[PDB]
Parts: structure tokens; C-alpha cells; sequence
């Protein structure tokens, strides 16, 4: 163990699937659903209804096996040592309880969060109707774990990443009322095309849909770790070098990226604070190809 | 960053062999470079 | 010139414009036209560049403390508490740097019968490029998109900052 492997890839922890949208009525939203076309391209909300609702899907597995390629034997021994060492000390119930806050407060609805007045979120786990969340009621910053319905799927959720089951699946619905003949802003796509350099949103099935990289980035942004949080008061999407570009800073530049904190924590062996523990258990989280060159 | 109402303008042209070095353009107006620009424009076509 | 603070939320999902343009200057517009329009607009975060950066504070000046007291910034903004912190700290300022218009030149075949109707010249193509010249200038500072409240229609606001410490405001805050 002197040197990170020539081939070294992490596969995802958290899968989700596409988002689409649908329009109904906030009275009514339990009974019907109409779908939500797209009309430069730019969508727009009926004239009658006034209600539009997302659903999407996580899946979720163990982190231990979620290794995909590695080069050397020692190295995924060490690997799995560490995982457990940190299984014993808490059992990933931090990082759970940030992601299920993440998922309360209604980070994934982007631009549609502003302006609404009224959010219900639904999340079902294995048929079973959680109590529903008024996702008005929680500050962007704030990670309350005193919630009862949030530490009963953080359990869960926690327990599928340990290793005591070998899959979760979650499914969230949400209802968003904005007013009647409004507008939603939906996803984009790349634009290679030499001509009509207008806006062209994302259509999901035929209907308006959000890509899951987004909705993946939206849920990940729990990291509070990084250095001169305190003068700014505000959690970053989890990333290798920290950077946000909401601002234009790396927070995580070069003694804190997640490289140097591998490298000490494996090659050197040394101890580390719980924070950097969170962090690289996050970006494990994430995955990558956390890959080195000959040396 | 570049003076309003002036421009990069090459004294060699390009067309007829310039170069793309520091030493062949100077800034001028954004009239002389119109006049500059027509008057090689009718010597050479 | 007691001010008062208003500081966008960063790290949030939508542009600190988006918020500025959305939300705080409609209603900030509404109060200045209900009330005196003594009220300045102040941005202690501008910094000019290639492209006019904003920045991310909001700071309003009046010249009597209990203006801003009834102006109520605390009153209101129920609903982007999210988005935008206000604080009930209101003092005078040593600088108040105030910030001017540069509202130019529309486009071409808008100002093409407005520019026949007078000037009956019909000069055409020639020289028009300096429209081209004056926008290259004008399209590098701040501005704010705003939707045109009694005609109907949309447009932007272009600012920078200038030197005269006091004058008359206009309905929207500048100088």
C-alpha cells in the first residue's frame, strides 16, 4: 500500500430515475392527473388546472460491494476495513438523515420552489403511505433530526447502506401549487447545433420531465464540512475539489480535495476527524473513477 | 480590455501575408479603420 | 442617509438576479411610488470588469430614520425569507455611492418611423453601425430585467455607479 491502483472505479450508491410532470388540481389531486406537454421551446401550465405534481424513484445499495474495478487485492482490503471500521463507529445514519432532509425540504424542485404557494411531498416505502411533509416549513440551511417520520426512513435508508439489506427502493410524489396559466421551467439539453440556438427543454415520455442528474444534485447537497463554512453559513454539493459554481470558489482546493484526504487515510493510515470521515464516505456515495496514473 | 470606440486593426493584412505577431497591428479609430479597410479593399480588388 | 441591509441567500438553486428581478424590485418600485422616492438604491458588492458583475447586497438610504422605519422592510417578504435576509439594524452611512441610468438607443426598425416621422432625411444603412458602436459600451454593465407595469411590456434596466452624492431619485431608485 504505497500508491492508489492503476484502476480503481466506484459504482453509485443512489440511482434515480427520470422526473415528469403532470397537472391536476390541489382538491383534487388524489383522483386525477392530466399530462403536462410541452408547447424556443417553452412549457406552460393550463389554463383549468392549477396543481403540477413530480414523481420519480430512488434505488439504493449496500456500499460495501459497490466497488466495481480495482487493481489491487490490498487495496480493496483496506478499502473494506475502513468501511467497516466506519459501520461500527456510527452506521451511516449522518449522511442518511441529511439525505432525507434533503428530500423533506424539496431541493429537487429548483426554480419551481419559488413563487409556490403551498408543497406536499409523498413518499411510499414498500406500500407503505409515510405522512405527508409541509416542505414550506423548512429553512434551505437548517438539518433537523428531530422529526419522527424523517428518523424512521433514515433508519431504514441507513440499514440498506450498512449491510443489512441488499436493496431499497423510495418513491416520491410531490404536489406544487403555483396558480393557474403559470409557467414551470423544466430541464434542457445540450446544443451542438450549428443553427437555432434557442432553448430546447427536456421531453420525457412525450410529456415535460427533469433530468436525474439534476434531481442526483439537488440531493446531494448536504456537505457542511468544508473549510470557512462559518463565514458562509451555507451546504455545497458534495464534489472532489468542493467547487460551487454558484459563487466561484473551490471551498476545497487543494488541502482538504478529496485525493490528499484518500491518500493520507489509506497509505498513511493516519486517524481522521469524523467530518473528513463524512466527506469521503460521501464521495464513496457518489462514486467515481478515483483512478491514479503509474506512480 | 479593448478601448471603447477602437479597434484591432493589423497594418500588413492578413490576406496578403500578414503576420499573426505582436509587432503588426495598432489600435485606431473606429472610423480609420473603415477608411484603412476601403481604401485596400479598391487598391488591391 | 440611515440605511438598511438587505443580504441575498447564496447557495440556493436560483441566480441572485433572478431574486432581484423577481421579487424585491417590484415591490420596492411600489413602495418608492406610494411613498416620497427620497429612498436610495445602493449595491456594496459592485465590482466592473469585462462584464458588469452586481454582486449580492441590497442597500436602501433615506435621509430621516423614521422614513425607513415606515417604509417596513421587515413588513412584507413573507415568502422569500428563503431567498433574502433583512435585519432591523438601521444606521447612516459614511459612503452612499448612488447609481445613474444609461437607457440609449432601442434597435433599428423601432426607431426607423419614429426617426422618419421628424427626420425625413431617410438616411438608411450608412452610419446606423454606430448604433452597434454605443451597445458594444452599454452591453458590459449591471442591469435588471423589468416587466413594463402600465405599457404592457418588458425591458431592462441598465446602472452604474457615479460620484454626484446627492440629487433627485427616480421612481425606481437612481439618481
Amino acid at each position: 500500500l504505497k500508491s492508489r491502483p492503476e484502476n480503481l472505479s466506484f459504482a453509485r450508491c443512489l440511482n434515480t430515475t427520470e422526473a415528469k410532470f403532470w397537472q391536476t388540481d390541489f382538491l383534487k389531486r388524489h383522483t386525477f392527473k392530466l399530462p403536462l406537454l410541452i408547447t424556443s421551446q417553452s412549457c406552460t401550465l393550463s389554463t383549468e388546472c392549477d396543481t403540477l405534481r413530480i414523481d420519480f424513484g430512488i434505488k439504493v445499495l449496500p456500499v460495501k460491494e459497490s466497488m466495481y474495478s480495482c487493481s489491487d487485492y490490498n487495496y480493496r482490503t483496506a478499502i473494506y476495513q475502513k468501511i467497516d471500521e466506519y459501520i461500527a463507529e456510527d452506521g451511516f445514519l449522518t449522511l442518511a438523515k441529511r439525505y432525507v432532509n434533503n428530500i423533506a425540504n424539496a431541493r429537487f424542485l429548483w426554480r419551481n420552489r419559488k413563487g409556490a404557494e403551498i408543497i406536499e411531498t409523498i413518499v411510499t416505502i414498500e406500500d407503505k403511505e409515510y405522512p405527508s411533509f409541509n416542505s414550506k416549513s423548512f429553512n434551505l440551511d437548517t438539518f433537523v433530526e428531530d422529526n419522527a417520520t424523517i428518523n424512521e426512513i433514515a433508519q431504514q435508508i441507513a440499514d440498506t447502506f450498512a449491510g443489512k439489506r441488499e436493496y431499497l427502493n423510495i418513491y416520491v410524489t410531490c404536489f406544487v401549487k403555483i396558480g393557474c396559466a403559470m409557467e414551470v421551467y423544466p430541464s434542457q439539453e445540450m446544443t451542438f447545433d450549428d443553427d437555432d440556438k434557442g432553448k430546447k427543454l427536456f421531453k420525457f415520455e412525450g410529456s415535460a420531465g427533469m433530468h436525474s442528474q439534476k434531481i442526483n444534485n439537488a440531493l446531494r447537497t448536504i456537505d457542511t464540512w468544508y473549510p470557512d463554512y462559518t463565514t458562509y453559513e451555507f451546504p455545497i454539493p458534495v464534489e472532489n475539489y468542493g467547487a460551487a459554481r454558484s459563487i466561484g470558489i473551490p471551498f476545497r482546493p487543494d488541502t482538504k480535495s478529496f485525493y490528499k484526504l484518500i491518500d493520507r487515510m489509506i497509505l498513511k493510515n493516519e486517524d481522521l476527524p469524523i467530518e473528513d470521515k463524512h466527506y469521503v464516505m460521501a464521495i464513496l456515495i457518489r462514486g467515481g473513477m478515483f483512478s491514479k496514473k503509474q506512480e | 480590455n479593448i478601448p471603447v470606440g477602437y479597434e484591432v486593426h493589423h497594418i500588413v493584412p492578413l490576406s496578403q501575408g500578414g503576420a499573426d505577431s505582436i509587432k503588426n497591428m495598432i489600435m485606431l479609430s473606429i472610423e480609420h479603420h473603415e477608411r484603412v479597410t476601403e481604401a485596400h479593399a479598391s487598391y488591391f480588388k | 442617509m440611515f440605511s438598511q441591509i438587505l443580504i441575498i441567500k447564496p447557495g440556493t438553486g436560483i441566480s441572485p438576479n433572478i431574486i432581484i428581478s423577481e421579487d424585491i424590485f417590484p415591490v420596492l418600485h411600489s413602495l418608492f411610488v406610494e411613498h416620497d422616492k427620497k429612498f436610495g438604491i445602493t449595491f456594496p458588492a459592485y465590482s466592473f470588469d469585462k462584464k458588469g458583475h452586481l454582486g449580492n447586497i441590497i442597500e436602501v438610504l433615506s435621509e430621516d430614520k423614521e422614513a425607513l422605519a415606515s417604509l417596513c422592510l421587515e413588513e412584507h417578504l413573507a415568502e422569500v425569507t428563503d431567498y433574502v435576509k433583512v435585519k432591523k439594524e438601521i444606521t447612516f452611512t459614511d459612503d452612499y455611492v448612488l447609481f445613474k441610468r444609461i437607457r440609449e438607443e432601442n434597435q433599428y426598425e423601432t426607431t426607423a418611423r419614429r426617426m422618419r416621422k421628424r427626420g425625413h432625411t431617410e438616411l438608411g444603412r450608412p452610419l446606423e453601425m454606430h448604433i452597434k458602436k454605443k451597445n458594444q459600451q452599454i452591453f458590459c454593465h449591471a442591469y435588471i430585467k423589468v416587466k413594463s407595469a402600465s405599457t404592457g411590456q418588458s425591458y431592462n434596466i441598465f446602472l452604474a455607479p457615479t460620484d454626484i452624492k446627492h440629487g433627485s431619485f427616480s421612481a425606481y431608485g437612481l439618481l
